[PDB]
This record gives structure tokens, C-alpha cells and sequence, in this order.
RNA sequence: CCAUAGGUUAAUGAGGCGAACCGGGGGAACUGAAACAUCUAAGUACCCCGAGGAAAAGAAAUCAACCGAGAUUCCCCCAG
RNA sequence: UGAGCCUUGAUGUGUAGGAUAGGUGGGAGGCUUUGAAGUGUGGACGCCAGUCUGCAUGGAGCCGACCUUGAAAUACCACCCUUUAAUGUUUGAUGUUCUAACGUUGACCCGUAAUCCGGGUUGCGGACAGUGUCUGGUGGGUAGUUUGACUGGGGCGGUCU
RNA sequence: GCCCGGAUAGCUCAGUUGGGAGAGCAGGGGAUUGAAAAUCCCCGUGUCCUUGGUUCGAUCCCGAGUCCGGGCACCA
């Protein structure tokens, strides 16, 4: 398939390339979220001639991830309680949802998404480094606690 | 029934010719997948049962295209 | 090991491809770069397998350009190399003295020969790299 | 969230029956071959959908042969 | 990771032979001050005879015409062979990770007075499974049939030109 | 019809991209032991399936043929 990237992709290139992608990954991944649009002629006309006003938009989209990574990195206040046992073993656990809901209440309704972990979910009581993708480049670093109430 | 829902491919009869030329009546029937498409006029998912060539026809023309001829020709989705 | 003289015959030859006869005899004709007389000589890969016994050729022909009777006879690997006259030669009478020696070699064509009678041809003179034939 | 799905009301139309003929979706076997499987029966019987007074088809991406004809349908030859 | 292809290396020990004779064709000029015969130093292979490679100094020397041989020098050049190593390139096998197709006969919400269905949230699985077309094997589960004539009855035997 | 494998000493099998025909078991003789066995020593194998060719030389590298097999193909 011919397809028209709107973004900047891994390996595809920027915003803007006639690139030969795979009909399940244009159809099924690039398509649905905005990402890429076919090399439909009149696509590729009404591309060239709005492309300008492209980057802008991306430029500024680009500007306030990297103004919300230092935002969350800033805040640095999330606690999460939960009624675990002794020894520091955690009866349930504290998932991306208990996450978004502390940097919710914390910052601006951060989406589940974004957030980021090992291969763990933090099983035991600690202080855990969370990981944040706000944008394709955007690594922001998160302080957590857990109370055992 | 196996009904592709783009193209109207339809299961067709044949025979089972036999290396002696035994005849048995034989259905082909269309290659056809339950697939979610990504309606952004509308920012919706359709579902449709089509067949591959559909899917490829869909590939082709677009999904607004494809709804237009359908529910021109009723066959509500 | 590698020395001045080889790295510029490199440097003048790129073998890795393919060459027609009337750039590649001058290519014969500038690479001609000796204190003596060279003697052009001519390598085909020929496509009889002379490991069937059936299949070897035996041949002669008279060069109009001399060196002139020549003699040839296929190896075990199935090469034909052959040497018709010297480098000072001119590259329009040695491009037909050439195009003589291979219609002395379709001649003999064996009928047991299965494939690509002839795989490629090279020339090559005596401190020279091996240019293709087209 | 919007929206959409869904719900209610109103207007319009359809339902079913019917001989044959017609278009389409499926589709045998007995039989013949002096047995039988390719083939035949036969796209016949039968089932189903769809209509109309007719239906279907129809104005050449057709034939022809270096001359030409000029949509479709039906009849007689060609021709067993 | 295999395997194909290109390019660079190493690669060749029977007998006389100087000694680790790859094959063919051309062919004594070529190597060399931009470091030659040498001299100490680490290995690769090995038939334990040896060939090749890195480093140190050297500042012009070195290879052959001959004894032999099926085969000549082993000065050199080109093609290629058995094997092996490296780069590049091509296809191929797995294995791993991911999610977005797809599955969900997991949970929750809604249409809704609903153990269907459909939509939404979510979990799990995940390019697998499953299905369509084609294809090798299997397939009395099912179907259509064949299973000769002569003959002191038929069968058995025998026979058939 | 196609593809592949095998034929080597009495037996069974190695053998190298050609440079001399092997190895076990069998056989014979010898040794040991009172005697025998088991061990130990010595001995002697061959159209290398055949035939032609390559080669300076062929078990090998081919061509052709015989036999033994394996798989596949096969609508006068
Ligand atoms: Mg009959
Ligand atoms: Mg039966
Ligand atoms: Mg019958
Ligand atoms: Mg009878």
C-alpha cells in the first residue's frame, strides 16, 4: 500500500512520505488513529497544499508534552493506600488505574495510557519509579508510595 | 447466510471433477471475515461481513464510498 | 603484498561488472602497461561440462591478424583460455579476431551440452585485470 | 459530554389467493450405452424466489472478409 | 542460525625431486629504499618435513634457467577447483517481545421487566486459533457399480487364440 | 517413465572429491594350561557387479549394461 504518514513514525519516516506499508499495518493501526491516509491523488493534493500548517500543530502538540513531562515529573506527591499484610506484602495490588486516579488528583486527569512499568506491578510495599509516555519521545519519571492502611 | 456484504459474492455450485471425470455436485463459498472498520466521517467502527475481495474493494475505494453504495441499495449496516 | 601498481590496475578495472566489447578492448588497450610486449589472452567459463566425456572439443583456427594458426583444447573445469596475437594490436581488428575465434567455438557445439553454451567470457592481458565481455 | 443505539406517534405501501406462459436460485434418478464409471437421460422431473399481460432480450468493445452488412425476438433453409 | 551469490584471505605433504609439485592457458621478468637478505618475538595449520600471519631493527638485496618428473619450477598474471574464515548481498528456518486485526462459551455497565443478541469499559489470548480457495495422505462413514462364458443341471476342476 | 541407494576377503562392513585394497568375525598354525576354555603371537585372502572412456595412474570420475531395493508417476 501507498499511505501518506501525518506523524512521525518509528521507522516509516515524518510527516509526509508516499512509503510502501503493509495493508494490515496501514489499515489496521496507521488509519484508525490518526497517523497516516492513503495516496489517494486528491489526498496527496489536499496534503501539499495544507502541509504547512501540519508541523505547526504537531510543533505545538510536541511542546505541551514536554511542558506536561516536567509538570508530572514536578508534582512527585503520589500515594496510593491499600489494606496489605505484614512483611511488606501487598494483598492486591496498585495498577495503572490507582495511578491515574493519585496523578488525578494530583494533576490534570492523566489518562491510563500514558503510564508506563516493568514487567512487575509493584506487588510489595516500596517506593517504585513509574514510567510516563506523553508523547513518542516524551520519558518522564514518577515518585509512588504505598500505605499499608 | 454467506453473504459478502460489499460485493454480494455469494456461495455458488460446481462439481468435484475426479481424475476418472466423477462428477459430484460442490459449493465454493466466499472468503468472508466479520472485520471492524474504522468510519472516521463519523468517527465510528463499522462492522461488516465481507469477503476478502470486498475488504480489497473497501482498500480501494474508501469506507464513505462503500456505505454510500450500501445504504443506497438499502442493506443496512 | 598489495602494492601501487595493483591497487591502480583495480583502480583502472571495476570487473564486479559487466562490459561490451567496444569500450573493453580500449579498456585492454589502456591497461596494456609494461616494459615488454603484452600477448592479449581470452577466458570463458564455457558451459560444456568436459567432466562429461562426450563433451570435449577439439578445434583450430587461422587468425587473418596473425600473432597465424592457433590451436585450443577444453580443461577439466570447462575454460578455454586462448591467446590471438599481441596487445599493440589494433582494438577493431582484434574485436573481429575475437568474434572469429567464437564462431570457431559455436561451431563446435556439442549436442550433449545441456545449459548456457557459453556462462561469460573475459579477456585479460599479461599484468591486466579480467574485463567481461558483452 | 455531544452523538448514536433504542422508544412512541402520524402518513404511505405491502401481506394472501390464482390455470398456463416467462426470468432467475437449486436440481435428480429410472433409462440408453444391449453390463458400467466418462457420456446420456437433462438442465428434464421436482422444490424455491420473482413478476407481466406478456416476460426475457435488445441498439455491436457484433458479424463478415479486403466486398460488405448494420439493435433484439420469432419462422423456413442452411443441415443432421 | 542455515543455505545460495559476490569480493578478500588461507587452502593442495605418494614416488625421484630442493621440497608440504592444486588444474589449465599466457609467460623471465618481476619483487625492492614508500624497508631486501637477516636477526629476537605470538600464534594458525600440520603428514611433526614444514607453509602462512602480527610486532621490533635492518636501508638493497631477492627470486632461474638446473638432477629429476605423468606433470616445472614454486618469478609472475588470469580463470577455476577441495576446504575453511571474514565483509557485503540474497532467500529460508526457528525463537522472543508488542498490540492494533482476530478470538473470548472471563467480569462489569447499558438497550431491558431479558442466562438471546447488540453496543461500551475491562481482563486474557493474539497474529496464534479459526474460516475461504487450492493441494498430498487417509477415508465401506456414505454412494454408484463390477464380479465372463462353455458345461450330459449348477458349483469345483478343466477349457477359451 | 522419473529420482535415490546398494554390490569390496569365507562372512559382515569401512575406504579417499583418485597415488598400497583395509578392519572385525570366521579359518589355519603357534603360544599358555595337567588338559580345555578365555586371553596372547603369526599367517593367507580379493574380476573392489560388469564393460568403454577420462587420467600418468580408477573402488573412487563419468558413459552404458545386470541384479537387489525404496519412493513417485502411468486414460492405446
Ligand atoms: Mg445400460
Ligand atoms: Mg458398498
Ligand atoms: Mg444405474
Ligand atoms: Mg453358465
Amino acid at each position: 500500500m501507498q499511505v501518506i504518514l501525518l506523524d512521525k513514525v518509528a521507522n516509516l519516516g515524518s510527516l509526509g512520505d508516499q512509503v510502501n506499508v503493509k495493508a494490515g499495518y496501514a489499515r489496521n493501526f496507521l488509519v484508525p488513529q490518526g497517523k497516516a491516509v492513503p495516496a489517494t491523488k486528491k489526498n496527496i493534493e489536499f496534503f501539499e497544499a495544507r502541509r504547512a500548517e501540519l508541523e505547526a500543530k504537531l510543533a505545538e502538540v510536541l511542546a505541551a508534552a514536554n511542558a506536561r513531562a516536567e509538570k508530572i515529573n514536578a508534582l512527585e506527591t503520589v500515594t496510593i493506600a491499600s489494606k496489605a499484610g505484614d512483611e511488606g506484602k501487598l494483598f492486591g495490588s496498585i495498577g495503572t488505574r490507582d495511578i491515574a486516579d493519585a496523578v488525578t488528583a494530583a494533576g490534570v486527569e492523566v489518562a491510563k495510557s500514558e503510564v508506563r512499568l516493568p514487567n512487575g506491578v509493584l506487588r510489595t510495599t516500596g517506593e517504585h519509579e513509574v514510567s510516563f509516555q506523553v508523547h513518542s519521545e516524551v520519558f518522564a519519571k514518577v515518585i509512588v508510595n504505598v500505605v499499608a492502611e | 447466510s454467506r453473504v459478502c456484504q460489499v460485493t454480494g459474492k455469494r456461495p455458488v455450485t460446481g462439481n468435484n471433477r475426479s481424475h476418472a471425470l466423477n462428477a459430484t455436485k460442490r459449493r465454493f463459498l466466499p472468503n468472508l471475515h466479520s472485520h471492524r472498520f474504522w468510519v472516521e466521517s463519523e468517527k465510528r467502527f463499522v462492522t461488516l461481513r465481507v469477503s476478502a475481495k470486498g475488504m480489497r474493494v473497501i482498500d480501494k475505494k474508501g469506507i464513505d464510498t462503500v456505505l454510500a453504495e450500501l445504504r443506497a441499495r438499502g442493506e443496512k449496516y | 603484498k598489495l602494492t601501487k601498481r595493483m591497487r591502480v590496475i583495480r583502480e583502472k578495472v571495476d570487473a564486479t561488472k559487466q562490459y561490451d566489447i567496444n569500450e573493453a578492448i580500449a579498456l585492454l588497450k589502456e591497461l596494456a602497461t609494461a616494459k615488454f610486449v603484452e600477448s592479449v589472452d581470452v577466458a570463458v567459463n564455457l558451459g560444456i561440462d568436459a567432466r562429461k566425456s562426450d563433451q570435449n572439443v577439439r578445434g583450430a583456427t587461422v587468425l587473418p591478424h596473425g600473432t597465424g594458426q592457433v590451436r585450443y583444447r577444453n580443461d577439466k573445469n570447462g575454460i578455454i583460455h586462448t591467446t590471438i596475437g599481441k596487445v599493440d594490436f589494433d582494438a577493431d581488428k582484434l574485436k573481429e579476431n575475437l568474434e572469429a575465434l567464437l564462431v570457431a567455438l559455436k561451431k563446435a557445439k556439442p549436442t550433449q551440452a545441456k545449459g548456457v553454451y557459453i556462462k561469460k567470457v573475459s579477456i585479460s592481458t599479461t599484468m591486466g585485470a579480467g574485463v567481461a565481455v558483452d
